[PDB]
């Protein structure tokens, strides 16, 4: 506390040991996870989901352009 | 067991203070019973119809059939019982003379209440003394296996030392532990002398 | 796990050092051991503490 | 057991114990403070009309004139005449303290008997002083 | 309260927001009724939604509008130090739509309960509780750009520190790079950053220590250039408002 | 509808058919595990209830607000005559 | 020698403890933290004895005394009883005193020399204490509070009472004990001193919240350390000042 | 102020004795305590701290406290006799005496 | 328990409902105060709560200063008459229903206590063993 | 245990026996059994009841100035247990209460 203190923190002692592969492989898992739910998740969730899905499919297809 | 044929057990090679048991009976017939004492239920208040003294509503229209879970009226008393953890405090060997006296008390004297127990006589034979209250009435039998596992907890670890053992009569409100204080706090009375 | 050699590091600070035949006999229980000093209910940004894997390696060192 | 028992005596409708008027028919000071008893809002007789033997207010001073000829009142004074029977009476009974028990006695007999005999003397005059 | 709010809730983008409530409704109220039931409860039904959805904006909007310290009347050293911080135009503006938000949902809440209770289809009365929540939709569509200023001056105030105005405090200046980091740090318990170029502080850093059997507190500063003082910057605006409200040495 | 007041149910339901008991003597359901190790050990014992009085005694409960401090409490008494062997029976474990 | 403790959260110290120049009296709750506090500080030099009274924690309320003798009300068990003259050595007279009135921690305030007594003390009670305590006996209250022991803290160098004490009281009431008196303070500012805390001729003992501005208030009038002989309350004037 | 500076003074200027009488009164301190080395908590060889037998047994809430064994008596052979405290009623307390 | 109680409530009768005056028991200028809520309590359907010795309420006053009273505040219960154990064996009572208001620290409003104090009671709260004149 | 005499049976009364109690003077008023402790309530006289003993010593019956009912003193000095003591009053009191 009293100013931003994490950001202090990691200027002392740093992020954690595995800090990056944890970060790396939650990546690499990702695409996983994402057909996974798709074939996942029902009860309206989905619904949400692919509403979600095709967003992010407009918005790549808006800056590809 | 091949020498033990026609051989009797002593009962404190069985167990010994300090050690939970656990003790199974049959409980105390109390008839054909009504509901309320049966299970425990509000009463309708006073002066309902068809009684008050029951449950009033028993279904809908589905389903058409008296559920099980509706507690109705019937037998309530003279089940078997499981109940455990219980502890021992005393085994007390009946031939040896003066059993209610302790290393504190050491006034010669009986666990056997004056008067006897209430329909029961004497302790003549050796006894176990265990606190709480044993599932069924008196003049039965019971069980006693031990434990069957270590259940132990850290209140079964604690080794009691008896302080002082009433024995005053039960029936009526008893005041005296031997009868030689009754003996003694009256004085002599008239068909004495 | 079985067959699996374990030893403290002499000469490098607060090491450990897990060795053995198989594969999965040693990962697995070099996981186990990390899984078991998890950091419940706290900021893990704040909280660094643990054990981590710190290398992977080969008992020979040279080839 | 039955009704009249119960209401006449449960633990919330209790009289006043007489040991404890029995000290205060000890000495003068409780004499006094229980015949000033300044103004109370709910107190019956506003405070005032206090018997002491009948702890009890009364409303107005005529009460008073019938409670002091009445049998009532006259139950109460041959009560408190003896030794007030404290908890030393009843273990000495048992044989039991018997040393305190003694002195108590001669006390009683000495000190403060013709002392609350005195007390009552004077509630009778400075009472017959108004009514 | 006085002193470094850190317990103002939390608030979601509008979205979110948006998403939190609706999904409470769908969850917590009913949801099943059919056309051959009987009007009253069709109309009981819809009803139902339509109040309970309009509490959900107002008292999360409740936990806002009591959260923020409300910048005017606190104290003018921190009424004053928040502007630097958060533009006290920029604040009350936003705070204020926010409670132009929530007397607008109560509003529409009103209307549409008041409205449906002439109903007399199922479709009637789902197209209006579709169009009662559409235009609270669009109210907390408007409020997406506010919404997001008001996440950031949260994570930020609770990492203000907190100063008192009234005890024995006193005041640390000098250029920047002089030495008064490394001094403070001596003096008091303190994580000061000590590093050996100009703006490396930019804000207030507080250490306690004690004399005489009494809490003292010493208060950091960034530094001030000559730069003469009509044109200055908000990092060195908080080194000046420091020297002026408060009672120090 | 929806019952408007939860309150729990009256009565345990596990203890059904509550009926009347089919002796007067409980058979005992289950004995403890067998170790092969031990030394030999009757593990149940019966007796005759007839009792009901009570006893004072200190408590040696370190942590409970009663350490070192006098307690009373109920017990029962279980009349205990030595018992005989008179019989020994032995049981296949079947996959029945 | 100020010392801050609690009792198992407690900082209510002076009513769960009684402390003497000879002796130490705690109670028996919980774990020997407590214990090993006065440990720390006494060593062995003073017999320090667990108890309960009525088989109650709340012994330095229940019990009153000094380094000569100490009393105990009726409530005690022989069990109880026999355990303190065990415990005790022999310079020390134990007596149980009947009354009315049951807490002696609240109806008495004493040292080894004059005692502070509740006004309406049974007389044979006021005759039975100077036999006892070999002390000086007065009927006195502190600034109307009825109560002398919670209300006020004693040693042979000074003592301590509520912040609601008049100079007028305390004027007089110095007279009677020949000590020099404050009106103080304790445990972030609870007005009843004689709960708070315990002190003898040597030790204080003292919650932890405590402030250590009237840590050393305390440390000046029982000076404690060597040596505090009140003329550091002429150093403290401008703490106390700015304090209130 | 100086309608503060009077409610503090009652803090501040302490009461006096006037010192009343011919009877003369100190303070008692035992040599004992005067003579006892202080409690360093980082020592090596120090007083064992019954904290520390509490937990060698041991624990907070498990550790039974022998309240005996430490108490003064003719003899340390009869620190662990039990007092019979009742022979037939009329129990034992109202007749023990010397002589 | 909650905040103020040093060590744990021990099991007593249940004497006082909700809805019982009992007396006011402290100099603090009250003369009966009216029971209306009883922390830790218990939630059972048509159960009412009620309390004991010991036991810390809300509830507010009928008689007495003005100022004190149209407000609910703290309480403890000191006496209860209705007879509960100790388990050093007896059983007792006293003679009528008293307590004394608090913070909800426990800290006394009042200065002394007139009466006597309940000894249960008198463990839990030290506040109260402080202003007490006669436990038991 | 301290085995008390009740207050108006003047019998003994064994713990987990009867009822002690306590008046807003706060002393201790114990019972043997629940026939007194109604006889309490009811506010009856010991000394005119005959059937307790605090009648039959005050009226004259079983005797009670005695040099054996002199040494029920409950003392306040509990002074310092040498066991042999105990030794003596155990066969004290054995031998007493045959005398009386
Ligand atoms: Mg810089
Ligand atoms: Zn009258
Ligand atoms: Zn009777």
């Amino acid at each position: 506390p009293q100013n931003d203190y994490i950001e202090r923190h990691i200027k002392q002692h740093g992020k954690r040991l595995d800090h990056e592969e944890r970060k790396r492989k939650r990546e690499a898992r990702e695409s996983h996870k994402i057909s996974e739910r798709a074939q996942k998740l029902t009860g309206w969730k989905g619904k949400q989901f692919a509403k979600k899905r095709y967003a992010e499919k407009v918005s790549m297809r808006k800056k590809i352009k | 067991a091949r020498e033990h044929f026609e051989k009797t057990v002593a009962v404190d090679s069985v167990f010994e203070q300090n050690e939970m048991i656990d003790a199974i009976a049959v409980t105390k017939g109390h008839g054909f019973e009504g509901v309320t004492h049966r299970w425990g239920t509000k009463k309708l208040p006073r002066k309902t119809h068809r009684g008050l003294r029951k449950v009033a509503c028993i279904g809908a229209w589905h389903p058409a059939h008296v559920m099980w879970s509706v507690a109705r009226a019937g037998q309530r008393g003279y089940h078997s019982r499981t109940s455990i953890n219980h502890k021992i405090y005393r085994v007390g060997k009946g031939d040896d003379e003066a059993n209610g006296a302790t290393s504190f008390d050491r006034t010669k004297k009986t666990i056997t209440p004056m008067g006897g127990f209430v329909h029961y006589g004497e302790i003549k034979n050796d006894f176990i003394m265990v606190k709480g209250c044993i599932p069924g009435n008196r003049k039965r039998i019971v069980t006693l296996r031990k434990s069957l596992y270590t259940n132990t907890s850290r209140k079964a670890l604690e080794e009691v030392s008896l302080k002082w053992i009433d024995t005053a009569s039960k029936f009526g409100k008893g005041r005296f532990q031997t009868p030689a204080e009754k003996h003694a706090f009256m004085g002599t009375l008239k068909k004495d002398l | 796990r079985d067959g699996v050699t374990i030893e403290f590091s002499t000469n490098v600070k607060d090491e450990i050092v897990l060795s053995g035949n198989s594969v999965e006999d040693v990962s697995q229980n070099a996981a186990d051991l990390q899984q078991i000093c998890r950091v419940r209910n706290k900021d893990i940004r704040k909280f660094l503490d643990g054990i981590y894997v710190s290398h992977k390696g080969f008992i020979t060192e040279d080839l | 057991m039955g009704r009249y028992s119960v209401k006449r005596y449960k633990t919330k409708r209790r009289t006043r114990d007489l040991d404890l008027i029995y000290n205060d028919l000890s000495t003068k000071e409780s004499v006094q403070k229980l015949l000033n008893q300044p103004l109370d809002e709910t107190k019956p007789g506003l405070g005032q009309h206090y018997c002491i033997h009948c702890a009890k207010y009364m409303e107005t001073a005529i009460a008073l004139k019938t409670h002091l000829k009445g049998k009532v009142h006259k139950r109460r004074v041959k009560e408190l005449r003896g030794v007030p029977y404290t908890q030393e009476v009843s273990d000495a009974a048992a044989g039991y303290n018997l040393n305190k028990f003694l002195n108590r006695v001669q006390e009683i007999t000495q000190s403060v008997g013709p002392e609350k005999e005195s007390n009552e003397a004077l509630l009778k005059e400075h009472l017959d002083s108004t009514l | 309260m006085q002193l470094s709010w850190k317990d103002i809730p939390t608030v979601a983008p509008a979205n979110d927001l948006l998403d939190i409530v609706l999904n409470r409704t769908q969850r917590k109220t009913p949801t099943v009724i059919r056309p051959g039931f009987k009007i009253t409860r069709i109309r009981a039904f819809y009803m139902r939604k339509v109040k309970y959805t309009g509490e959900g904006f107002v008292e999360k909007f409740e936990d806002i509008l009591k959260g923020f310290p409300n910048i005017n009347d606190v104290h003018p050293f921190h009424r004053d130090l928040m502007d630097t911080l958060y533009e006290k135009n920029h604040y009350k503006i936003s705070l204020a739509a926010i409670s132009r938000a929530k007397s607008l949902v109560e509003q529409v809440a009103r209307d549409y309960v008041r409205l449906l209770k002439f109903g007399q289809s199922l479709f009637q009365c789902k197209q209006l509780k579709r169009a009662a929540l559409g235009r609270m939709a669009t109210i907390v569509k408007k409020l997406r750009d506010p919404l997001a200023y008001l996440e950031q001056v949260r994570q930020h105030i609770g990492r203000l520190p907190s100063i008192d105005p009234n005890t024995r405090t006193l005041l640390i200046c000098g250029y920047p790079n002089v030495g008064k980091s490394s001094f403070l740090r001596c003096i008091t318990k303190s994580d000061v950053d000590v590093q050996p170029y100009a703006f490396t502080t930019k804000s207030l850093y507080v250490g306690h220590f004690d004399y005489k059997y009494l809490r003292f507190q010493a208060i950091d500063t960034p530094g001030i250039l000559d730069r003469p003082t009509e044109e200055m910057n908000n990092i060195e605006m908080q080194s000046i408002y420091a020297i002026a409200h408060l009672r120090s040495c | 509808s929806h019952r408007k007041y939860e309150a729990p149910r009256h009565g345990h339901l596990g203890f059904l058919p509550r009926k009347r008991a089919a002796s007067i003597r409980a058979r005992v359901k289950a004995f403890p595990k067998d170790d092969r190790s031990k030394p030999v050990a009757l593990t149940s014992f019966l007796g005759y209830k007839a009792g009901m009085t009570t006893i004072v005694r200190d408590l040696d409960r370190p942590g409970s607000k009663f350490h070192k401090r006098e307690v009373v409490e109920a017990v029962t008494v279980v009349d205990t005559p030595p018992v005989v062997v008179v019989g020994v029976v032995g049981y296949v474990e079947t996959p029945r | 020698m100020a010392t801050r403790t609690q009792f198992e959260n407690s900082n209510e110290i002076g009513v769960f403890s009684k402390l003497t120049n000879t002796y130490c009296l705690v109670a028996v709750g919980g774990s020997e933290n407590f214990y090993s506090a006065f440990e720390a500080e006494l060593g062995d030099a003073i017999p320090i004895v667990h108890t309960t009274i009525a088989g109650t924690r709340i012994i330095g309320r229940m019990t009153a005394g000094n380094r000569r003798g100490l009393l105990v009300p009726t409530q005690t068990t022989d069990q109880e009883l026999q355990h303190l003259r065990n415990s005790l050595p022999d310079s020390v007279k134990i007596q149980r005193v009947e009354e009315r009135l049951s807490a002696l921690g609240n109806v008495i305030c004493c040292n080894d020399y004059v005692a502070l007594v509740h006004p309406d003390i049974d007389r044979e009670t006021e005759e039975l204490i100077s036999d006892v305590l070999g002390v000086e006996v007065f009927r006195q209250t502190i600034s109307g509070n009825i109560l002398v022991g919670s209300y006020c803290s004693l040693s042979n160098q000074g003592g301590l009472v509520h912040p609601q004490t008049s100079v007028q009281d305390q004027e007089e009431l110095s007279s009677l004990l020949q000590v020099p008196l404050v009106a103080g303070t304790v445990n972030r500012g609870s007005s009843v001193v004689g709960a708070g805390m315990v002190v003898n001729d040597y030790l204080a003992v003292t919650g932890l919240d405590t402030t250590a501005p009237e840590l050393s208030v305390i440390e000046s009038i029982f000076r404690l350390q060597d040596a505090q002989p009140e003329s550091i309350s002429g150093n403290l004037r401008d703490t106390l000042i700015e304090t209130y | 102020s100086q309608s503060r500076i009077n409610n503090v003074l009652n803090k501040i200027h302490v009461a006096q004795p006037q010192a009343r009488d011919d009877v003369k009164r100190t303070p008692f301190i035992p040599e004992s305590v005067k003579n006892l080395k202080k409690y360093d908590p980082e020592d090596p060889n120090r007083r064992k701290l019954a904290r520390d037998i509490e937990a060698e047994n041991g624990g907070a809430g498990v550790f039974n406290v022998n309240l005996k064994d430490k108490y003064l008596l003719e003899d340390d052979e009869w620190k662990n006799d039990i007092m019979p405290e009742i022979l037939d009623g009329k129990n034992v307390y109202d007749f023990l005496d010397p002589e | 328990s909650g905040n103020g109680a040093q060590g744990t409530k021990f099991r007593i009768s249940l004497g006082l409902p909700v809805g019982a005056i009992m007396n006011c028991a402290d100099n603090s200028g009250a003369r009966n105060l009216y029971i209306i809520a009883v922390k830790g309590s218990g939630s059972r359907l048509n159960r009412l709560p009620a309390a004991s010795l010991g036991d810390m309420v809300m509830a507010t006053v009928k008689k007495g200063k003005p100022e004190l009273r149209k407000k609910v505040m703290p309480a403890i219960v000191v006496r209860q008459a209705k007879s509960w154990r100790r388990r050093d064996g007896v059983f007792l009572y006293f003679e009528d229903n008293a307590g004394v208001i608090a913070n909800p620290k426990g800290e006394m409003k009042g200065s002394a206590i007139t009466g006597p104090v309940g000894k249960e009671c008198a463990d839990l709260w030290p506040r109260v063993a402080s202003n007490s004149g006669v436990v038991v | 245990m301290r085995i008390y005499q009740c207050h108006f049976c003047s019998s003994p009364c064994y713990p987990g026996h009867g009822i002690m109690f306590v008046r807003n003077d706060a002393k201790e008023f114990r019972f043997c059994r629940s026939k007194c402790h109604k006889a309490f309530k009811q506010r009856r006289n010991p000394r005119k009841l005959k059937w307790t003993k605090a009648f039959r010593k005050a009226a004259g019956k079983e005797l009670a100035v005695d040099s054996t009912l002199t040494f029920a003193q409950r003392r306040n000095v509990p002074v310092r247990y040498n066991r042999e003591l105990v030794a003596t009053t155990l066969k004290a009191m054995a031998r007493i209460e045959e005398i009386r």
